[PDB]
This record gives structure tokens, C-alpha cells and sequence, in this order.
């Protein structure tokens, strides 16, 4: 019902489309009484004036037909397709508001089918429909109306035909619309195998399990194939034994018919037209079928197609949510506990501290603290189970999302490029970014040494997740990215973890000398990068073990101080 | 050198019934079409009756069916069309047609064709 | 017609079934003629004159004819579903199996989503081309053909005219499918670019949503999508454009068959009711001869794909020496002479990278970011091939070694970790499958990643999200080394293998990795100078070239560039 409405802005070619149809419709059906008058009414007499007469007349109802033909084909390929990329646009806006939570339920390889496959078999459906919504029904209706003018007695057997019809076009529905879903159930299979193998075909050579990953796919290409012949042997079964009950109707007619003449209730030259309109009855009961067989297969996919549009993404913006034009950098932490799941322990619980606006907080600890997840809280990546995050003394649920989320910007832990150029990528952050402006942040980055050296500057291209760099080349660009959109918010998740020493300070003391009256916070596994910081927040097995100054914390934080002797 | 004579137009009161003749004087060699067309003072060619000499099967129009009746006779080479309860809604100029086959008639080229001169036939 | 006779080939292992479809659809062909002939034959024997003692006979005669022709009709498709699903499954098992053939360089350069759209959705364009269009090209030249037959046994002279009206509708039949196959090659490419698009934002949604890009990358798709709108539309029109032209195309068949018809009846060869049965003789001809040329402009959707999917099937794929060797009783030794590379083939990446590395020992390759670390290694792993230089693994060039017996030989832990979305106990057990639960158990003890493990819900059965992304940074390193060290190669590469793993984690390893490390050759590449200071050899690069190289101590005396480095981290 909702996915109907995508049709509606495109409504007048939706009606001409089936309009159109009818005035061919009408010119074919002319076609043997026009054929007929040029032969046994023109020919036959001889007179050469309406031989002429009924040539014009058949070849100008043939233009009607085939205007009406083409305008029929265009019509409907214009609403079908429009259907289609009015879905696709509206589903991709849906993928767009979707959590990692959102995209976790529905396979990353499953979502590409929603938004390409099943839109597909929907867009089909409403082009079939197009052409024979109006062509099939009038063509059975004035079949059936030809057949009881001819014989109404005779008539009365064509509702006889009718039950074994109905009671298989029904188990063509209740045995068939579950088995299309697994078509596309496995399609989503072997686009997880080839997407899997596509992202990561380094770790597949150099493991050499090429031949474990051929049978990984042949697995699920066996799955696909199998889940396509159990469906469609649904139809090969259906459609002949359809037919056959469709031609045991003529010998039904030819029966009771031949029981009307012994009875003289029917003419021997009736049963001569009988035979010719009882064929377009069947012919046109054969579409209803195929209407049927579509609407099956569109089912399974529509049902795919709403699910995704009627999921609720996790973080979502309040109705009397604040704007936020202006910030000032005050993150609080009230009494914050989170899970990533219920069934596990707290990731982060019992955390309550406020910084400082301007202030630069060192984030330290352990592998698997809930340093990264402390970080995504501020962006409002993730909202606690239990307790409030707060910027500027403001609960971040309560705030617009476009204008929180544009005051603060992130260096993640694991950097990731996209694709295009580096200006394009640089210009992520702010798209009203000056050339002079993305050159100072590459500066700071120590980045712009390295793009102006290649061929084609600021300008070159840039591969699927940034490929085409080394470890700390792209890292160095993300920094870049994060420095153009000038937050008053910075996150960085080990900022040069795949830098060297050398390039490491200059970044580091560059930050320093740029980002002052910027809430800076540097998740590090190095003290005297630690150092640099006005306070240092340490935290430990999920809760905050420590915050303060680095003596504080040598003399009173436990694993502080086993962080300090690792390295000194 | 083929020409159609035409005779036998004049005034027949409704119900009635009147023959028209069409004598052809030439060097014909097969007669393959014959037919009768009216012609009314405001109207370009109609048609109303014909004749196939392979089969015999004769062809008239919607108004005439059991009406009027074509004929050839083929020893004194005249055309002939009896009418029968004639109604004053037929009161044209009656014509007629004749095509006539030559021995030895090229592949793709067609032989020739007569037309009559016409008679006036009045029915009131 | 290059690409028809190549999808054509395809067949050729069902050559016998094909016959056997053909043999059942001409049998279905000629039943399908007789059906009306014996409804026909029914009125003028028991119906016209009146004697309906004969009728049961002849409705059990027409009735065996039906339930022939029904069950004809299930076994053409029965047999045809599942042979054209068997060709289908062979042209995506060919595509996956290539692309495993095929070099790295390729999956860098072009878009995944564009690869995922060739297997499935432009496979699936190769199927109207199989089952039933099968099925009506053998029903529709069976037809034609036993029409063409019947129309000279009626009338020749005209026959000649009804064929002289073919070439009109093979022209029209031509320009049509030219166009369709233009704009059907053109939306599957603009396909493989929507889903490129759709799979690498999905693919890094997170840093969309932080740099707030939802709107800009919209307007992005909507650019792409607006493409496929437009081309999609015009395919679809030219798809079906044929059968109303077709009709305007017989009309005017009609009509000079009917002026021929007609001035054969005046030249006494044959009678009006002969121009009455040959435009019915005609209906017969034009009806299988305008489902055969509509068959053409459809099959154009199937040749279009059909390009996209030999275009991967003929790529210059990654192969071995004609005389290569295997490598047996591996000890580890490694080295490099006067090696250069380049990505581009433009500007070198390397300059005469020159260094011999004795088995057993533990060397450290230290340098800057974008001093060409990564790529000495990627060449060690023969993932690239050298510009101008040798590589040599126990004393035999790399180019000699087959990469089976290389790859076996030599272990990487890469820069950025790729985890697989499979059990704890999987991951692991990847690229040594014959390991034993208590190997997998004490081999995540020694790297300290067994007590995250254990913590899991299901332990070291717990299914891992996409690339592992359900664990810390630092924990999916951990799961990366412990992996490394259960294939148990001779020759180890740590390349940048605690970048996220904390100094606490990585001076308790350390000490561990030291017994499982020994009697192995180890090249380990860190900006961490502290652990890599142990080291037998550090060999330091700049700019693509070894600068210093030596041991620790003999390094820091020297105040050079290595100094520099180790300084620069206080
Ligand atoms: N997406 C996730 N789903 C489930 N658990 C997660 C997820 N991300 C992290 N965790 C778990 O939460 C804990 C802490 O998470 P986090 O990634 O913030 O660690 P961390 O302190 O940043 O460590 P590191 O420095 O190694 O990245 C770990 O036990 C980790 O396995
Ligand atoms: N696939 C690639 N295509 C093109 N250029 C590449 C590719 N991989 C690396 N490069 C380039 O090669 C150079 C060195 O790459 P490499 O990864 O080996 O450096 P690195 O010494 O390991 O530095 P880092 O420690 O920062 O990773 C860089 O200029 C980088 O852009
Ligand atoms: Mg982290
Ligand atoms: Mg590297």
C-alpha cells in the first residue's frame, strides 16, 4: 500500500499507458473485418474505388494501431522506471539514517539486494501491469459477452471451469510467494561471499585458501540454483496442467452444445462463431494467471522493500530537539553506563567527569578499555543504557543532529578514504572550504609535502577506502579531513599510530599551535604525547580508573603508573 | 479493337422488373471478368454486380442480394443483368466491365480492359 | 555475433538434451495445429449432419491430443529450468574462480559493487537467452518453416510476393536491436556504478554520518540514479518498440498481396476465394516470422551482459613459471638485490633496495611514513612484481618459486587487520585448518587474546560481525598474530602488528613471541622503536632507499638518521 503512493507523482503517463493499449487493442480486433471488405467487398465487385477505399482506410487504422502501440511502450516504460528510481532514492535515504545496529540486522550484502534486486522486481511488476491492467479483463468481458449473445444455456458450463481455476492460482500463491524470498534469501548469500572475498582477497592468497573460498562460493551458487528450479517448477507444473484444464472446456462445450442442437435450443452455425470467442475467453483467463505468477514473485520482494523503510534507525533526532548553531566544548559525562548487548557485561559503566572548554584531555588505557566507545558517545554515534552525555551542559539526545554532529569531527581509530579525489575528501568536513583552507589543515597534517609531490596535486585520485597510501598517508589525510570542518569538538583515536617519531612531533606540536579554544581529546598509548595534555583521563577494565595531572596520577592511579613503568 | 454496346434503360414503375443487355464486339479471345456498376448524378464508381467466369460464383451488393442477377452467353458474346422488384432508391446511369485475356500475356504485364457506354435506368 | 557464438558455446554440453527439447516442441507444434483442425473437422462430420453417435469417439480422440500437448509443455520446461540453471551456475562459478586467478592490483583500482553486480545481476540478463526463449525460438522456426511449405502448396506466385516483404521487417528488425543492445550495454555499466556507490557507502556509513556528508552523498546517487533512469527507459522502449511496427509492417504485406491477388483473378489463374485462403496462409508465416524477430531485439539484453561478463573472464590473470620449482626443507634465506619498484610505473617507489638476510635471524625494516616499508614486504609476498632487481628465497629467484610453495613459506600479519564475519575458533584457524582446539587455545594464551575470547558469549564459537568490527582496534590485531602464528611459516612479516595494541599488552607479548619466534627468519616493521631495538639487523629507509643499517647500538653512536628516529619519540 505505501510502496503505491511511489507511482502516483507519475500518474498521467500511469493512465495513457493502459488507454493507449485499448485504441491498439481496438485497430488489431478491425484488422480481419477490414481485410475482408478489401477482398470479398472491393475485389470480389471489381470496382477499383473501394479497393482504394478500404487500402487507405486499413493502413491509416494500422498508423492508429501502431501510434497507439508505441505510445502504449513509452507511456508505460516512463512510470515504471520512474517507480523505481523514486524507490531506490527513498531506500538509499533510509540507508543513509541507519546505525551500525540498523545495518547489522540487515546484512550489509542483503541491503545492496533490497536497494537494486528488489526494487527491480517491483518496477517489473508495475510495467506488466501498465500494458494488460485494462487490455486482460475488457478482453474477458467481451469475450464472455460475445459467448452469451451467441448462447446463454451454453454459457452456463464456462462457470463450471471456473472452481479448479481458482483453487490453482491460490496454491500458486500460498506455495509460491515463500519460495521467491528464498531466491532472494540466496542471492544475499552470494553477495556475501563475493563481497567477503572482494575485501580481503590478501589475507585469501596469502592464507592460500583459494580453493576453501571456490567451495565457499560453490556452497552458495548450488543454494541459489537449487531455491530457483524449486520455485519455478511451481510454474512449469501449473501453467500446462492450467491448460489442460482450459482445453477440456472446448470438449465440455462441444458436449453440452451437441446435447443443445439434439435438443434444438442452439444452431449448427452458431457453434462455428462459439468455438472462435471461447479461445479469447481462455487466451485472456491465461494473462489474469500471469498477473498472478508476477505478483507472487513482487510480493516476496516488496515485503523485503517496506521492512527496510519501516525500520526505525537507532539514534534518532527529538521533536523538540535544540539547534545548535554555536558550541563552546563542554563534554560532561553523567553517571554513564553503556552495552553493546544485554546478554554481556557493562562496556562502560559507573563514568562521571566534566572537561574544560579549550581544554586538550589525554584518553589512556588498555586494549578494550571502551576508550573508542567513550569517544563515539560525544558525536552521539551511541546513547547510554543508564545516565546522560552532555556538550555545553546540553543532553546530546536533545540536540539537533546536523548541528551537533558538525561542531565536533573525528580521526577514527581504523582511518577510511573514499573514493575520488583529495580535495573531495578533504572537503568532507567543510564544503565551503577555501583552496588556501585545505592546504593549511594538509600543513598541520604534514600531508601537503606528499600531495603536492604527485602528478596531479590536490586533484589525484583516491581508491575505495584509500588504498593507494600507506599506513600513515592516509591516517595524516584524516587528520587533514577533521582539521577543515574547524570544530570546536575534536576526537582523536591514536592519531599516529602508523607515523613515525619524527613526523609524529610535528603533527603533535602542530596541533598545539592550531587547535587552541578547541576541546581536544587524544586517545594515546604514549606518555610523553600524554604529556602535552592539560588533564589525563584513564580508564580501565570498562570504568574510569583515573583524571587529572600526570603526578595525580603517578601517586594515586594504579594503572596509570603500569602504563608509565611499560615505557619508562 | 474490343467495344461494349449498352441497351435496354427505361422507365419501370416500383415492384416491377426490367433486363439490361451488354453485347461486346471485338477480337476476344477469353473473358475473365464481367460487372455492372451504377453511377448516380453526384457520385464517382459504385458497384453492384460480378462475375468470375473460372468458378461462377457471382458477387452483388448489400442492397441487391436476391434481386439482381448476372449472366454471360458465350456463343453470342453478350452480357446480361435482370432486374427483379426493383424499389425507386436504385434510379442511376447503369455501366459495364469487361476484362478480356490474350493468348501469350507477359510475365509481371497485365492484358486489357473494356469498359460499356451507359444507359440511363429510371425506377419511380 | 562474436558474443552470441561464445554464449552459444555454453550449450554445447546439452547438445543432446537440446535435441531431445527440439524433438518434443515440433511433436507440441504439430499437435498445436491439429487441435483446431479436429474442432473444425467435428462440426462439418458430427455436427453439420446431425449424427452425434459419432461424437464421443472424436472428443476422446481430441481429448488424448490435449493431455499430450499438456504434458509435452511440462516436460519441455522441466528439462529446460534445469538446464538453463546449470549453464547460469557455470558462468558464476567461471567469474568467481577468475577473479581468485586474477592480480590484487585489479580489486584496488575497480569498484567492488560494479564486481558484485557482474555475478548477480548481469548473469541473471543471460537467462533471456535460455528456457523459454529457447523454447520459442525452436517452436518459432519449427512454425515458420511448416508454413513457408504450406503457402507454395497453395499458391507460388504469391508466395513470392509474401517473401519479397521479409527483407523490410529483417531491416527494421536490425535497426531496432542496434540500438537496444547500445542502451542495455550503457544501463548495466550505469548498474555496476549505483551498486559501486551503494556498497562503498554502507561500507563506511559511520564517517558519512560524522562528517554529516548524508545530503552530499545523495546528491551523488541521485546523479548516477537520474543515469540510469534515462538509459533504462530508452532500453526499455527500443525493447519493445518491434511488435506494433511489425503490424504496420504485415498491413502493408496485406494490401499488396490483395492488389497481386486480385490481378491474378483477373488474368483467369486463380479465383477470388484463392485471395481469401493465402491471407490466411499468410496470418501463419508472419505470426512465428514477428515472434523470431522480437526474439532478436529481446536477446539483445542477454548479448549486452553477456559483454560485461567476458569482459572479467578475459583479464590478464596472475601465473606461474613454465619450470617453476617447489620449495622443500624451507630455513630462511632471504634477500634482495639492487631492487626497484613503482604502483604508477611513473615515479619510483624503491631505488636499488639492496640487503641479504641470513635464516634464523630477526630483522627490523624501520623509516618514515611513505618511505616504501609496506612495499618491500608486498613484493617479498609476490603480490607485485620487481621493476628492474631480484629477489631471492633460499637462494632461488622469487620469480622461480611458485606462489603456492612462497605463500606457504612466508606469514603476514598486514598493516590494516582483515578479519572474516565466522567464529573466534575460524578466524584463527584460518590459513592452518589442521589445527588442533587446544593449539588455537595456547596460541591465544602466549598473545594474551584468550582472555577477551572467553569473555565472549559463546567463546571462541561467538560469530564475529563484518571484518571483526565487534572487538576494540587493538583486540582484532591480537586475533591477526595469533592467526600468523598458527600457520607456523618459516619466514614471519610483522608488519606495523601493535599500532593499536598498548605498550602494557606489548612488552607482556614480547617476552612470549621471543620462544615462539626463535628458529624462524623475521622481518617486523614498527615506528615503535623501542620493541624493534632487540633486533639481530635494523635496516633503515628514507625516500625509497636504505640509508643506515646495522645493529641498534652501532646505530645510535653513529648520530645519524636512525638517532634522529629513536630521539624523536621523548
Ligand atoms: N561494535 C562493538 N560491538 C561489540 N563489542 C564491542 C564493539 N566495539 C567494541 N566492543 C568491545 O567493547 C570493549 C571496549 O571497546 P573499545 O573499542 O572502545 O576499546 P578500546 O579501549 O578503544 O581499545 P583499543 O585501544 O584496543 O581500541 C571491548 O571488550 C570490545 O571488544
Ligand atoms: N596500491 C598502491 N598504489 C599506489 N601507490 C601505492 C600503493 N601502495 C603504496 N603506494 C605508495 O607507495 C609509497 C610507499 O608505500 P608504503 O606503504 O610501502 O610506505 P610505508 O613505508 O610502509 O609507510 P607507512 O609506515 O606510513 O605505512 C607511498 O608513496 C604510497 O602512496
Ligand atoms: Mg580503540
Ligand atoms: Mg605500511
Amino acid at each position: 500500500k505505501t510502496l503505491a503512493r511511489y507511482l502516483k507523482p507519475y500518474w498521467i503517463f500511469a493512465v495513457l499507458a493502459p488507454l493507449f493499449m485499448v485504441v491498439e487493442v481496438i485497430c488489431d480486433l478491425s484488422q480481419p473485418t477490414l481485410l475482408a471488405r478489401i477482398v470479398a467487398e472491393g475485389i470480389a465487385r471489381g470496382d477499383f474505388s473501394l479497393v482504394l477505399k478500404t487500402g487507405i482506410l486499413m493502413l491509416i487504422v494500422a498508423l492508429i494501431g501502431a501510434v497507439g502501440g508505441i505510445g502504449c511502450t513509452v507511456f508505460a516504460s516512463y512510470a515504471s522506471q520512474n517507480f523505481g528510481a523514486d524507490l531506490r532514492r527513498d531506500l538509499f535515504r533510509k540507508v543513509l539514517s541507519f546505525s551500525i545496529s540498523n545495518v547489522n540486522r540487515f546484512h550489509t550484502s542483503s541491503l545492496i539486494t533490497r536497494l537494486t534486486n528488489d526494487v527491480t522486481q517491483l518496477q517489473n511488476l508495475v510495467m506488466m501491469l501498465l500494458r494488460i491492467v485494462v487490455r486482460a479483463p475488457l478482453l474477458f468481458v467481451g469475450g464472455i459477452v460475445m459467448a452469451v449473445s451467441i448462447n446463454v444455456k451454453l454459457s452456463s458450463v464456462l462457470i463450471f471451469l471456473i472452481p479448479p481455476i481458482v483453487l490453482l492460482f491460490v496454491w500458486l500463491t500460498k506455495k509460491g510467494n515463500p519460495l521467491f524470498r528464498k531466491i532472494q534469501e540466496s542471492t544475499d548469500e552470494v553477495n556475501r561471499v563475493v563481497r567477503e572475498n572482494l575485501l580481503g582477497v590478501r589475507v585469501v592468497r596469502a592464507f592460500r585458501r583459494e580453493e576453501y573460498e571456490n567451495e565457499n562460493f560453490r556452497k552458495a551458487n548450488e543454494s541459489l540454483r537449487r531455491s530457483i528450479i524449486s520455485a519455478f517448477s511451481l510454474i512449469v507444473f501449473a501453467l500446462p496442467l492450467f491448460i489442460f484444464i482450459v482445453n477440456m472446456g472446448m470438449i465440455a462445450v462441444l458436449w453440452f452444445g451437441g446435447v443443445l442442437v439434439r435438443n434444438n435450443q442452439m444452431e449448427i452455425g452458431s457453434i462455428m462463431a462459439y468455438t472462435n470467442y471461447l479461445m479469447q475467453i481462455m487466451f485472456s483467463l491465461m494473462m489474469i494467471g500471469n498477473i498472478l505468477n508476477f505478483i507472487v514473485r513482487a510480493s516476496a520482494s516488496a515485503k523485503r522493500v517496506l521492512e527496510v523503510l519501516n525500520e526505525k534507525p537507532a539514534i534518532e533526532e527529538a521533536d523538540n530537539a535544540l539547534a545548535l548553531p554555536n558550541v563552546e566544548g563542554s563534554v560532561s559525562f553523567e553517571n554513564v553506563e553503556f552495552r553493546y548487548f544485554e546478554n554481556t557485561d557493562p562496556v562502560l559503566s559507573g563514568v562521571n567527569f566534566s572537561v574544560k572548554p579549550g581544554s586538550l584531555v589525554a584518553v589512556l588505557g588498555e586494549t578494550g578499555s571502551g576508550k573508542s566507545t567513550l569517544m563515539n558517545l560525544i558525536p552521539r554515534l551511541i546513547d547510554p543504557e543508564r545516565g546522560r552525555v552532555e556538550v555545553d551542559e546540553l543532553d546530546v539526545r536533545t540536540v539537533k543532529l546536523k548541528d551537533l554532529r558538525g561542531h565536533i569531527s573525528a580521526v577514527p581509530q581504523e582511518t577510511v578514504l573514499f573514493s575520488g579525489t583529495i580535495k573531495e575528501n578533504l572537503k568532507w568536513g567543510r564544503e565551503d572550504a577555501t583552496d588556501d583552507e585545505i592546504v593549511e589543515a594538509a600543513k598541520i597534517a604534514q600531508i601537503h609535502d606528499f600531495i603536492i609531490s604527485l602528478p596531479e596535486g590536490y586533484d589525484s585520485r583516491v581508491e575505495r577506502g584509500g588504498r593507494n597510501f600507506s599506513g600513515g598517508q592516509k591516517q595524516r589525510l584524516s587528520i587533514a579531513r577533521a582539521l577543515v570542518k574547524k570544530p570546536k569538538v575534536l576526537i582523536l583515536d591514536d592519531c599516529t599510530s602508523s607515523v613515525d617519531p619524527i613526523t609524529e612531533k610535528r603533527i603533535l606540536d602542530g596541533l598545539k599551535r592550531y587547535t587552541k579554544g578547541c576541546t581536544t581529546f587524544i586517545i594515546t598509548q604514549k606518555i610523553p604525547t600524554a604529556l602535552l595534555a592539560d588533564k589525563i583521563l584513564v580508564l580501565h577494565e570498562g570504568k574510569v580508573a583515573g583524571f587529572g595531572t600526570h603526578k595525580e596520577l603517578l601517586e594515586h592511579c594504579k594503572p596509570y603508573r603500569e602504563i608509565y613503568e611499560s615505557q619508562f | 479493337q474490343v467495344q461494349l454496346v449498352e441497351s435496354g434503360g427505361g422507365s419501370v414503375q416500383a415492384g416491377g422488373s426490367l433486363r439490361l443487355s451488354c453485347a461486346a464486339s471485338g477480337n476476344i479471345h477469353h473473358i475473365s471478368y464481367l460487372g455492372w456498376f451504377r453511377q448516380a448524378p453526384g457520385k464517382e464508381r459504385e458497384g453492384v454486380a460480378a462475375l468470375w467466369t473460372k468458378d461462377g460464383n457471382t458477387y452483388y451488393a448489400d442492397s441487391v442480394k436476391g434481386r439482381f442477377t448476372v449472366s454471360l452467353d458465350n456463343a453470342k458474346n453478350t452480357g446480361y443483368l435482370q432486374m427483379n422488384s426493383l424499389k425507386p432508391e436504385d434510379t442511376a446511369l447503369y455501366y459495364c466491365a469487361a476484362a478480356d485475356t490474350g493468348s501469350d500475356t507477359p510475365l509481371w504485364d497485365w492484358v486489357y480492359w473494356y469498359w460499356g457506354q451507359g444507359t440511363q435506368v429510371t425506377v419511380s | 555475433t562474436a558474443t552470441l557464438r561464445r554464449l552459444l558455446g555454453y550449450l554445447r554440453p546439452h547438445t543432446f538434451t537440446l535435441i531431445m527439447v527440439f524433438v518434443f516442441v515440433t511433436v507440441s507444434s504439430i499437435l498445436g495445429v491439429l487441435s483446431p483442425y479436429l474442432i473444425g473437422k467435428t462440426i462439418a462430420v458430427v455436427f453439420v449432419p446431425r449424427r452425434f453417435d459419432l461424437l464421443p469417439r472424436y472428443m476422446l480422440i481430441l481429448g488424448t491430443i490435449y493431455a499430450l500437448t499438456s504434458l509435452l509443455f511440462w516436460l519441455q520446461g522441466k528439462i529446460m529450468l534445469t538446464l538453463s540453471q546449470d549453464v547460469v551456475f557455470r558462468l558464476r562459478k567461471e567469474l568467481f574462480e577468475k577473479l581468485q586467478r586474477v592480480p590484487v592490483g585489479f580489486f584496488d583500482r575497480t569498484p567492488h559493487g560494479d564486481i558484485i553486480s557482474r555475478v548477480i545481476n548481469d548473469v541473471d540478463n543471460i537467462n533471456n537467452v535460455l528456457g523459454n526463449s529457447i523454447i520459442q525460438f525452436f517452436s518459432g522456426i519449427v512454425t515458420l518453416a511448416g508454413a513457408v511449405i504450406m503457402m507454395f502448396r497453395v499458391n507460388v506466385i504469391l508466395s513470392l510476393v509474401t517473401l519479397s516483404i521479409v527483407p523490410l521487417t529483417v531491416l527494421i528488425t536490425q535497426i531496432v536491436s542496434s540500438q537496444t543492445r547500445k542502451y542495455f550495454y550503457e544501463n548495466q555499466r550505469v548498474l555496476g556504478q549505483l551498486n559501486g556507490i551503494i556498497e562503498e557507502d554502507i561500507s563506511g556509513l559511520t564517517v558519512i554520518k560524522l562528517f554529516t556528508r548524508e545530503e552530499k552523498e545523495m546528491e551523488k546517487f541521485d546523479r548516477v540514479n537520474e543515469s540510469l533512469r534515462k538509459v533504462g527507459t530508452k532500453a526499455q522502449i527500443f525493447s519493445g518498440v518491434l511488435p506494433p511496427l511489425m503490424n504496420m509492417v504485415n498491413n502493408l504485406g496485406f494490401a499488396l498481396i490483395s492488389g497481386f491477388g486480385g490481378w491474378l483473378a483477373l488474368k483467369d489463374i486463380i479465383t477470388v476465394g484463392t485471395i481469401a485462403t493465402f491471407i490466411g496462409y499468410s496470418r501463419q508465416f508472419t505470426r512465428p516470422l514477428n515472434e523470431l524477430s522480437n526474439q532478436f531485439n529481446m536477446i539483445q539484453m542477454a548479448l549486452a551482459s553477456a559483454e560485461r561478463i567476458f569482459e572479467i573472464l578475459d583479464l590478464e590473470e596472475e601465473k606461474d613459471d613454465p619450470d617453476a620449482v617447489e620449495l622443500r626443507e624451507v630455513r630462511g634465506e632471504i634477500e634482495f638485490k639492487n631492487v626497484w619498484f613503482s604502483y604508477d610505473k611513473k615515479k619510483p617507489v624503491l631505488k636499488d633496495i639492496t640487503f641479504h638476510i641470513k635464516p634464523g635471524q630477526k630483522v627490523a625494516l624501520v623509516g618514515p611514513t611513505g618511505s616504501g616499508k609496506t612495499t618491500i614486504v608486498n613484493l617479498l609476498m609476490r603480490f607485485y612484481d620487481v621493476d628492474r632487481g631480484q629477489i631471492l628465497v633460499d637462494g632461488i629467484d622469487i620469480r622461480k618459486i611458485k606462489r603456492s610453495s612462497l605463500r606457504s613459506s612466508i606469514g603476514i600479519v598486514l598493516q590494516d587487520t582483515i578479519l572474516f564475519s565466522t567464529t573466534v575458533k575460524e578466524n584463527l584457524k584460518y590459513g592452518n585448518p589442521g589445527a588442533t582446539d587446544e593449539e588455537i587455545k595456547e596460541a591465544a594464551k602466549l598473545t594474551h587474546s584468550d582472555h577477551f575470547i572467553k569473555h565472549l558469549p559463546e567463546g571462541y564459537e561467538t560469530v564475529l560481525t563484518d571484518n571483526g568490527e565487534d572487538l576494540s582496534q587493538g583486540q582484532r590485531q591480537l586475533l591477526a598474530i595469533t592467526r600468523a602464528f598458527l600457520a607456523n611459516p618459516k619466514i614471519l612479516i610483522l608488519d606495523a602488528a601493535t599500532s593499536n595494541v598498548d605498550t602494557k599488552t606489548e612488552k607482556s607479548i614480547q617476552a612470549a613471541m621471543w620462544k615462539l619466534m626463535e628458529g624462524k627468519t623475521s622481518i617486523i616493521i614498527a615506528h615503535r622503536l623501542n620493541t624493534i631495538k632487540n633486533a639481530d639487523l635494523i635496516i633503515v629507509l628514507r625516500d625509497g632507499e636504505i640509508v643506515e643499517m646495522g645493529k641498534h647500538d652501532e646505530l645510535i653512536q653513529k648520530r645519524g638518521f636512525y638517532y634522529e628516529l629513536f630521539t624523536s619519540q621523548y
